[PDB]
RNA sequence: AGUAGUAACAAG
RNA sequence: GAUGAGGCUAUU
RNA sequence: AUCUAUAAUAGCCUCUC
């Protein structure tokens, strides 16, 4: 990255964390994350991996 | 021994500056990736419940032999055995800041070959690969 | 169709071809064909493993009727097929440690004690001579193989090791067997080489279905029309 | 402020804010959009070309080559059974002998999708047998409780058995 | 190493004694009447 | 009391 | 009553 | 050129107010 600067430019390094990353992030989003990478998969694989953002999105 | 077979160089003060490489812990007479090591360690041990013949014991085959001579009559749990065949096979390969020496004689000795600004000369005991030098 | 081999082979047969199937994964319903030629090959294979007994001298010698269940102590034959994979391997590597004999690269059906060797026995359709020089591409004198088949053609090996009687009877069985599967009318059955593609199975059932089809989004009826537009759509900008 | 609904599956209050109204604040926010994460996506596949088709066929490699004894590798696990916290093997062998009680036999198969297909299908049985623990209490003066455990089979619902399914329990680090 | 197979633990044990008993038999390691109080054994099993 | 700190111990 | 993942370490 | 390959248990470090 420091390479990589453009010349004559500025180049900027943010420190950061998220906050309430676990309380936001929805297993929904999970699930369609998954359904997107299985996308040349057999079905059965795609279903498999489905299985378990669709536990965590009716957990108790 | 090979520590105590070691003669001690001068010992310098200034920048060294260290790559982070993947580097062999220890050295090892004969190295085998950990499935191989296994299936030679089970025809050692336990021939009788070691499963298929794989093809890719066969180079080892004349090994097996020697260590069956001599652990014919050994009465030390098997286990313990085991494991010291995999000591003595399977090798422990690990990312190590290093400089200048990556053979596995003297990374056994790098907490005391160098620092962040301090170089130690060290002249590993024992014999050296044709390939190292 | 499974009536027959029910019928016929006895209850050991059917459950040991049936697990040989399950370690090998094949479904015994969609290959038939498989489970019939796997409970003859076991058949067999017992049929002649039940022929000779080694006697205190190490000698084979006949059984008969009247003879007490004492007297039978050792067989003369060890059946290695109609076992789980690792028993089977574990049997044959111990027997080739305990006889000085390299392990073969491959299971044995049979293992002789008189002899020391193990016996790959064969059934074939076709040619026995054929069936047999394909079996001896493998290894060829590491175990010597006999093939038997439907057509009354035997191949044994170079060292024989059963008397005539036995192999009679062997032979009768098949043709028995052969005459009672065609006056069954399941010989075509048999014959059909229907041996479609066979992958792993993960069906849903309706109460996950259901938790699917409820863990969507805002704007998703069902996982169905998730999955459609995930595939379909471009979300470009 | 996203969608609120009732489960059918369990009776549950659900809160879904996907796809749900934009943030007009800097407070935090669940309402992550499915076409933005979708457009994200896709730029990382065409940076990475193959890399999705290529990780999607190693897990399906490895998980076809993987068994169950795999799941005794964890630290303490939630047991249904007992609704405790037992040993990750306990627990497993727990399981499995209840689906045994209740004619689920994958696990025996040895790999991990049977056992998998097992759990997919117990969360379809109308009702659910297992092993669970009970205790005696006994009066030893000193007066204090002595507590005996012992096994003895139970039943539960199906509603019951997929409320456990779905439990997480909760503990302070 | 994690021992593999689909079969019950007490039929793998049965036959690996009963294995170990025949070649002992053969060896010479077991005489008559021991191998006879196995070869008993293993059939009640 | 005290330790301690969003909840506990100060025996069961 | 003490979880998930990653890295390193020791032992069987 | 270490890319491959790699059983289990335990520990230490890192990652909602
Ligand atoms: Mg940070």
């Amino acid at each position: 990255m420091l390479s990589n600067c453009p010349p004559g430019g500025i180049s900027m390094t943010v420190t950061g964390d998220n906050t309430k990353w676990n309380e936001c992030l929805n297993p929904r989003i999970f699930l369609a994350m998954t359904e997107r990478i299985t996308r040349d998969s057999p079905i059965w694989f795609r279903d498999f991996c489905s299985i378990a953002p669709v536990l965590f999105s009716n957990k108790i | 021994m090979r520590l105590d077979n070691a003669t001690w160089g001068r010992i310098t003060f200034g920048p060294v500056e260290r790559v982070r490489k993947r580097v062999l812990l220890n050295p090892l007479t004969k190295e085998m990736p950990p499935d191989e090591a296994s299936n030679v360690i089970m025809e050692i041990l336990f021939p009788k419940e070691a499963g298929i013949p794989r093809e890719s014991t066969w180079i080892h085959r004349e090994l097996i032999k020697e260590k069956r001579e001599k652990l014919k009559g050994t009465m030390i749990t098997p286990i313990v055995l085991a494991y010291m065949l995999e000591r003595e096979l399977v090798a422990r390969r690990r990312f190590l800041p290093v400089a200048g020496a990556t053979s596995a004689e003297f990374i056994e000795m790098l907490h005391c070959l160098q620092g962040e600004n301090w170089r130690q000369i060290y002249h590993p005991g024992g014999n050296k690969l044709t390939e190292s030098r | 169709m499974d009536t027959f081999i029910t019928r016929n082979f006895q209850t050991t047969i059917i459950q040991k071809a049936k697990n040989t199937m399950a370690e090998f994964s094949e479904d015994p319903e969609l290959q038939p064909a498989m489970l019939f030629n796997i409970c003859v090959h076991l058949e067999v294979c017992y049929v002649i493993s039940d022929m000779n007994f080694l006697d205190e001298e190490g000698k084979a010698y006949t059984a008969l009727e009247g003879q007490g269940k004492e007297q039978n102590l050792r067989p003369q034959y060890e059946v290695i097929e109609g076992m789980p994979r690792t028993i089977a391997w574990m049997v044959q590597r111990s027997l080739a440690q305990e006889h000085g004999i390299e392990t073969p690269k491959y299971l044995a059906d049979l293992f002789d004690y008189k002899t020391k060797r193990f016996i790959e026995v064969g059934i074939t359709k076709g040619l026995a001579d054929d069936y047999f020089w394909k079996k001896k591409e493998k290894l060829g004198n590491s175990m010597e193989l006999m093939i038997f088949s439907y057509n009354q053609d035997y191949s044994l090996s170079n060292e024989s090791s059963l008397d005539e009687e036995g192999k009679g009877r062997v032979l009768s069985r098949l043709t028995e067997l052969q005459a009672e599967l065609s006056l069954k009318n399941l010989w075509q059955v048999l014959i059909g080489e229907e041996d479609v593609e066979k992958g792993i199975d993960f069906k849903l059932g309706q109460t996950i279905s259901r938790l699917r089809d409820i863990s969507v989004p805002a704007g998703f009826s069902n996982f169905e029309g998730m999955r459609s537009y995930i595939d379909n759509i471009d979300p470009k900008g | 402020k996203g969608k609120q609904y009732i489960s059918d599956v369990t009776g549950c209050t659900m809160v879904d804010p996907t796809n749900g109204p934009l943030p007009e604040d800097n407070e935090p926010s669940a309402y992550a959009q499915l076409d933005c994460v979708l457009e994200a996506l896709d730029r990382m596949d065409e940076e990475h070309p193959g890399l999705f088709q290529a990780a999607s066929q190693n897990a399906m490699e490895t998980l076809m080559v993987t068994t169950v004894d795999k799941l005794t590798q964890g630290r303490q696990t939630f047991d249904w059974t007992v609704c405790r916290n037992q040993p990750a093997a306990t627990a497993l062998n727990t399981t499995i002998t209840s689906f045994r009680l209740n004619d689920l036999n994958g696990a025996d198969k040895g790999g991990l999708i049977p056992f998998c297909q097992d759990i997919i299908d117990s969360l379809d049985r109308p009702e659910m047998t297992f092993f669970s623990v009970k205790n005696i209490k006994k009066k030893l003066p000193a007066f204090l409780i002595k507590r005996i455990p012992m096994k003895v089979k139970d039943k539960i619902t199906k509603v019951e058995y997929i409320k456990r399914a779905l439990s997480l329990n909760t503990m302070t680090k | 190493r994690k021992p593999v197979g689909q079969h019950s633990m007490l039929e793998a044990m049965a036959h690996r004694l009963r294995m170990d008993a025949r070649l002992d038999y053969e060896s010479g390691r077991m005489s008559k009447d021991d191998f006879e109080k196995a070869m008993a054994h293993l059939g009640e099993i």
